[PDB]
């Protein structure tokens, strides 16, 4: 003769923490950071370019190893670890500055630059740093000029690269900085050398840097890069008297890009919006604790491993 | 609990209702019972269901790396940037602590009231036919068959027709 | 909701009610009208009028301009000023969307406490001279006229002056 | 025989969101973010100093359209687009923290140098490009110093400034870099180029730039501003051979102020204490979804177009 | 408030009761006596730990040096900073005066229910034994000793022996 | 026959803040912000050093000041206002960079390079500003070099330092700016002067230049000074004819610590996780009132006064 009431309880428990309690015990609860990782870039509708040993910079300038990949056009861009440059010593100013630039872009169109050369100019300098098809080469943006006999002063010559394109054209040279004064002699002349690159908002000089140094790839000697952006209308005008490498073309960055710096492998069977080092990440949930650094449309970094989110009540045991 | 329900005056759940979240056991003359409800059990299901829907709802926020993995930045924007991070990280690893603790709390006190309500459902339904038995029960002081508790559970039970009988019951 | 009241018991309030958040309506033999109640109806209002308060002040925290607006900004410190700005941006959209969720949902249950209270306030008033039919209605088992429904309203409502009289309807 | 309750509601409801409910009809609700805004400066109870065609960093140097205001206080300072910085072609090392600078200052004033040099060299000198009149004109607050004569060799000119005052001072000098190697032995001399700056607290040296450049303002050659701060007390010395022009009188800045950038009317008859480049914000709410980028005392910036609170209680249809 | 015991229907608190934090107070044919129930009281207490365990904890997120205290950063690079600095700071003082006005709302309510949850222990205890006044009282029907006031204390009571002599008194 | 529920009650309540509620009255509660701040250096378990007058760079070149801080270990270093580094008049280039790099370590290390010289090289140059038991000396880690006949040229010398160490190493070197045309000619002679510093990852080139300045410690000459990190296996170069300040020794960073600048009082009884400008701050609040910039394991600094957690229910009165 009586009717009860009550809730509905289960075996196993599930904890949560709550504000009066961290030993919680509800019915149900799921969880609320991913501990998931894809070790693979998932790349399913999406035009991706992998650079395998090509650094980004390497496009703008023609590595040996980066011959492949100087023009395209992606929505992605995936970089390497120990992605090779500079064929032969040196850097570039602000490499950075540059390098997150290119990863942030949607393509690169070449352009030539139109640049003619005296008589007492060698421009066809190489080294065996950077080899071609098995020989030696140069970089494929770029000429190495020196003077065309051993001694002989490097004439003052003037080169002037012109913009015609609406859009603004990124234009790089390279500085040599000799590894010993008698082989600087050799390559431009005993004569005091100066290379003044002027245009409308850039306006630098530089003085190549003559020394001993330590064997790098088997050279002493290296060589430096600059880079500025010209634009529509405006005009670009070197004056050197040697020491100078010479651009043959400029670079132009098409559209916007995204630029992952992961060693994972790729693959098309699954799709991600997020990625870090170690490869996708792919969850709904707003959370994750794999890395604090991440790209794209991403679920924000915590420092906690697990947080469950509860979904049924109290669990009481009978 | 805050409603004071669940793990309240109700002992424990039932290990065996597996049809739903709330439920009744009822006794009689017959013999045993049990039947859940819909209502109650359905108001806790439909409040998780959108409180789970706010989790999932993805920003469409682009990042892009400022942070180089491979090559070397500069040291002091490198500590700006390692600072800011860092920074960024403390808030949003508290800022889920506390939203999973926020949202554990009012979720057990809400399954908490959707039993009470339960309880007032039937207390009121029962006027003045059945006392409170301080357990959680009904104590029906009627000959009340499997078809007449079932009333109860449909929302049709007319007090008016054990009135009479259930007063007389309680006072000898 | 929590407390079950308004969404819960109570089926549905009244449009008419302009003059109160809370109100009371007689049923008796001279007729039937409207009084609403000011003691609960401004309870919930302090509640509110509290909240409202609070978020309508301003904080003096004066920023300065660090992008310009004509001229050109250097790329790479440009994408630290980006990352933390989208960052910023997206702390203070999630914070304005879990206060409003936050207080959203607290208003709503603070209202059915009021509702709740006021009824219970009633409930142990009228004590044994009426009987609750569950819809969030008191039925007494005597007559009252005019002054004998405006002494809920006030407050000044004995118990012990119709204690035997409802007492005896009940048992017949 | 009986006594009822209820709560009221409308006809016409609004939606709210909640923890648990993504559409909750409310009897009453308000906005807590603000979208309008009136596109015009509310400047009343504040003593602006607009700067019409003119930049801030114009004001220190002396441009033709900063001559109104090379001195003056203020609390808060309004930019305009295009507004004139350098007649003559050329830009400032850290230009934007230049910029900042002023506009994190309310008041300008300016103190002498008094920079005497020898007969060798003249003070004269001036541009096509800062028009006055009319006529050829320098800029106010710099004097051009070139040889007397064409052809001439510059002298070893050493100036000094001394910092007596209480409060530091904003020195501003600037490097000409000649437009030809014709051009840089036509005023400056055949001699080899340098020009030092040097004192206690700042200390660099700048070397000038030749070669062929496009006309700005129908002008090759181009003048690059550097600056520093020199300290109560200290004092600053240029030791310059040629290729520098000298400052007249430096500036004091002086108090706090507001940096505000827009282009639109002033209005005298309202008063903001927060600006976009927009126009101006007035509001109680505590969020706003117009501009991320705001100046002064603002409401948080937020993504969402709508967040409605709750001012009413729980609307049943009835 | 959201539960109307404290602050509600009951008057007020009773400034004298050091033992506890919940209690009741008896008057019988012997006298007055003072006892604060434990259990009820440690429900209360044991929440307030919980939350005082939350904000001890240990954030050792180590943070160095990115500004020079002595010597000047550079304009640009250290405006930046002080954007973000004043962000951050802006950012936790919010997080700080929610989270605090918050708990204490969540606290009140927490000890407004915690003796309601009494208050309907003690009254399913007697049953129909006794009647509700308004202010939060129970006045027994039935002759109550200081043994017997320690058993509705003690929760070992037995409403089956005094139901008889209740239920005449009751309906006289 | 009666018996009555209720609670307890104090007369003088705390005040708090609520979400409904500007003023409310609870019978107990409890601070979260912290505004009691320690005017003292916590240490105690710490293995610290405090410097005192001399700069943290100052402990890589040997100025007097760091004559007892040249090596040794700590997990934690002291900085002081008004630090000394420079007995001659000078900076470091990309100072602050160095200077947190030294207070992001934990304990400095000396190998001797053992640079050799000629005949007709003084290395033994001294100065009059970096004074040792009143006597002249220099900086302690670095030598100067001059001819040994006064007026006569200075050799074409080369230096190489070998890291022959698993970890990197750092390299600081000085370069000479004379006050008048003369001082090059009688120290390190007439000839032009240049100097090549050449490694795998840098190498740069920078001449000696002349100018007229204030003095500084009775100088009117600059030595200004330039640094670098050398790699484990690679090989640094110096080529120089004069106007170069060679290191003595070079310097390997030991582990992790940590750098606090701090006008303090040291405490060793007393022990602490967090530190600021004005001391210690020792507490288990998780906020703070005291200052923004703070560093170790630091609550979060709020824009408030105070903000009290409530601990007990609401206070009624009688
Ligand atoms: C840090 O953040 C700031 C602000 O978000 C960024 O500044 C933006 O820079 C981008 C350049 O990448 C600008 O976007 C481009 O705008 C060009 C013209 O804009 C005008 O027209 C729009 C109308 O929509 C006006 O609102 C605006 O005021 C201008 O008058 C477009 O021509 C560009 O389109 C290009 O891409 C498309 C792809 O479909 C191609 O067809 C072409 O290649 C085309 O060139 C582009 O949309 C943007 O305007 C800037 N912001 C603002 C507020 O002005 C910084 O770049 C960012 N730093 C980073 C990412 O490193
Ligand atoms: C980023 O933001 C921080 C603060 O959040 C700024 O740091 C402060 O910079 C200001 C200058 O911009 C400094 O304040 C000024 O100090 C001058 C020297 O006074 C010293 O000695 C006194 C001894 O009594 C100390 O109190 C003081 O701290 C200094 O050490 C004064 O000349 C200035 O006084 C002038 O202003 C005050 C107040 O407005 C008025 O009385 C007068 O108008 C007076 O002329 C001023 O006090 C301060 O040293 C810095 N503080 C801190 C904590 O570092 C950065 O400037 C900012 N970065 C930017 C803008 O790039
Ligand atoms: C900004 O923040 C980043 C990330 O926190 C910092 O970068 C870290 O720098 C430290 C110090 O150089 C690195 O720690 C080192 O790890 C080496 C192990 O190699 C790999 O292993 C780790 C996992 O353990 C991987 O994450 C990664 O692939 C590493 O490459 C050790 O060999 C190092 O030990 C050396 O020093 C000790 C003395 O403490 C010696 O006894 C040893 O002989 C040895 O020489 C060291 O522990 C860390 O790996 C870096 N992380 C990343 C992601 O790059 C930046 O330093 C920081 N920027 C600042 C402070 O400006
Ligand atoms: C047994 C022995 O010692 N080998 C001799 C070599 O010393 C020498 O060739 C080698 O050394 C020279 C300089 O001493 C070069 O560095 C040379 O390499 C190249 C290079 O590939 O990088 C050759 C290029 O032709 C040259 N490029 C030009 C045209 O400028 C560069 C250039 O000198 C540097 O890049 C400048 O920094 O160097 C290397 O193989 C040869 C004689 O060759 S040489 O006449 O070209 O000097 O004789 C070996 O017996
Ligand atoms: C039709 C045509 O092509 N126009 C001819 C002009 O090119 C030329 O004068 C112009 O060019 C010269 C240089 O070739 C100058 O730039 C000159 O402008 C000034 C200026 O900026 O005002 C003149 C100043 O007197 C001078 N300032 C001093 C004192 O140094 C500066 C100065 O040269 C540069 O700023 C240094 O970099 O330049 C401009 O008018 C004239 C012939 O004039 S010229 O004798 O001066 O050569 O002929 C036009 O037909
Ligand atoms: C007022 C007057 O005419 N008296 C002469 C002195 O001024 C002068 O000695 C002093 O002046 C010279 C500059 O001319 C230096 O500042 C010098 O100071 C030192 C220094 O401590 O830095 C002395 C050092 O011994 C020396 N270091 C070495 C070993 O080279 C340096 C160094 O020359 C400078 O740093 C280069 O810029 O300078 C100070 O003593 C003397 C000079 O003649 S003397 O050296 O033969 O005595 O002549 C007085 O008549
Ligand atoms: C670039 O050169 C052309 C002539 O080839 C000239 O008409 C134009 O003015 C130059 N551009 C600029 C910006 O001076
Ligand atoms: C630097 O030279 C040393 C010997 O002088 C040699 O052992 C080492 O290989 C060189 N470094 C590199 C990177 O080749
Ligand atoms: C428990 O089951 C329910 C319903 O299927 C679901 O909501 C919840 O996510 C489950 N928990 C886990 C950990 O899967
Ligand atoms: C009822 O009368 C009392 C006076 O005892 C007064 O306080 C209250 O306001 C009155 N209510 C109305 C609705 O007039
Ligand atoms: C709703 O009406 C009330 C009373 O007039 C007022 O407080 C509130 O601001 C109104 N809100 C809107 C959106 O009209
Ligand atoms: C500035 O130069 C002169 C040196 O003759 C002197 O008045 C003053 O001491 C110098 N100032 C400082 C700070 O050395
Ligand atoms: C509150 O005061 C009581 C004294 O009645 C004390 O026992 C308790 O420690 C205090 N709590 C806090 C948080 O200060």
């Amino acid at each position: 003769d009586k009717i009860c009431l009550g809730h509905h309880a289960v075996a196993n428990g599930t904890i949560v923490k709550t504000l009066t309690n961290e030993q919680e015990e509800v019915t149900n609860a799921t969880e609320t950071v991913e501990s998931t990782s894809l070790d693979r870039l998932c790349m399913k509708g999406r035009s991706h370019k992998d650079l395998g040993n090509c650094h980004p910079i390497g496009m703008l300038i023609g590595t040996p190893a980066c011959d492949l990949h100087l023009t395209g056009t992606w929505d992605t861009l995936i970089e390497r670890e120990n992605a090779i440059a500079y064929c032969y010593p040196g850097a570039t100013v602000n490499e950075e500055a540059l390098r997150q630039k290119i990863m942030e872009s949607g393509g690169i169109s070449k352009i030539s630059t139109g640049f003619t050369y005296g008589s007492s100019i060698n421009s066809a300098g190489t080294t065996k740093a950077c080899m071609r098809n098995g020989g030696n080469s140069f970089y494929a943006e770029l000429k190495w000029l020196v003077s065309k006999s051993k001694g002989q002063n490097f004439p003052q010559t003037t080169n002037t690269y012109r913009n015609t394109d609406t859009a603004e054209h990124l234009i790089m040279w390279g500085i040599h900085h000799p590894s010993s004064t008698q082989e600087k002699n050799d390559l431009y002349g005993t004569q005091s050398l100066s290379i003044s690159v002027g245009s409308s908002t850039y306006q630098s000089n530089f003085v190549p840097v003559v020394g001993a140094r330590p064997q790098v790839n088997g050279q002493s000697g290296r060589i430096d890069f600059h880079w500025t952006l010209v634009q529509p209308g405006d005009n670009i005008t070197f004056s050197h008297n040697g020491g100078l490498i010479a651009p043959s073309r400029v670079s132009k960055l098409i559209g916007r890009g995204l630029g992952i710096q992961s060693d994972a492998p790729i693959d098309n069977n699954c799709e991600s919006k997020c990625f870090w080092r170690g490869g996708s990440i792919n969850t709904r949930l707003p959370f994750q604790n794999l890395s604090p650094r991440t790209v794209g449309q991403c679920p924000k970094y915590v420092n906690k491993k697990s947080l469950m989110l509860a979904t049924g009540m109290r669990n009481v045991p009978e | 609990g805050l409603f004071g329900a669940i793990a309240g005056f109700i002992e424990n759940g039932w290990e065996g209702m597996v049809d739903g979240w709330y439920g009744f056991r009822h006794q009689n003359a017959q013999g045993t019972g049990q039947a859940a409800d819909y209502k109650s059990t359905q108001a806790a299901i439909d409040q998780i269901t959108g409180k789970l829907n706010r989790l999932i709802e993805k920003t469409n926020t682009e990042f892009e790396s400022i942070e180089s993995e491979f090559s070397e930045i500069e040291h002091q924007i490198g500590n700006v940037i390692n600072w800011t991070k860092d920074s960024i990280t403390d808030i949003w690893t508290y800022q889920a602590e506390l939203l999973v603790a926020m949202e554990n709390q009012h979720t057990i006190d809400m399954a908490d009231s959707e039993m009470l309500n339960l309880y007032e459902r039937v207390r009121k339904q029962l006027r003045q036919n059945a006392e409170e038995d301080g357990k959680g029960c009904f104590e029906i002081y009627h000959a009340c068959d499997d078809s007449c508790m079932e009333s109860i559970r449909n929302n049709t039970y007319d007090h008016s027709q054990y009135r009479e009988e259930a007063l007389l019951n309680r006072l000898n």
